């Protein structure tokens, strides 16, 4: 029992970690860097258009 | 035959115009980038001053 509460006192602080991360690298992805003028920025291919 | 040519000559001659303005674009859009990089060089040059 007292081994047990020391996993679950963990495992909310590591999922708060993981859904930093990953929402993070969503950001990232859509970035839309004005500097890539390859259209992989969704920005500068408007630019184009 | 000579209605049917022309009208097949008319539609091909628009596609010409229309792929035409893409080239511009590249031809716009590369000298838009070429002038970043030159002004992050005059920053470390200013800088190096
Ligand atoms: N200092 C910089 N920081 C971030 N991006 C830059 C920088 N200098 C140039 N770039 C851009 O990064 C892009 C990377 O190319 P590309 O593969 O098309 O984009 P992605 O990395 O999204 O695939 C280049 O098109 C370039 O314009």
């Amino acid at each position: 029992e007292r081994k047990y509460l020391e996993l679950k006192s963990q495992k909310n602080l590591y999922l708060a970690r993981l859904k930093s991360a990953i929402a993070a690298q969503k950001i990232e992805e859509i970035a839309g860097n004005l500097d890539n003028a390859s259209a992989s920025s969704l920005f500068e291919r408007i630019e184009t258009k | 035959l000579l209605e049917r040519l022309l009208g097949e000559m008319e539609l091909e001659l628009i596609e010409l115009r229309r792929a035409l303005a893409q080239t511009i674009a590249t031809f716009k859009s590369t000298e838009r980038q070429r002038d970043a990089q030159q002004l992050i060089a005059q920053r470390w040059y200013e800088k190096a001053q």
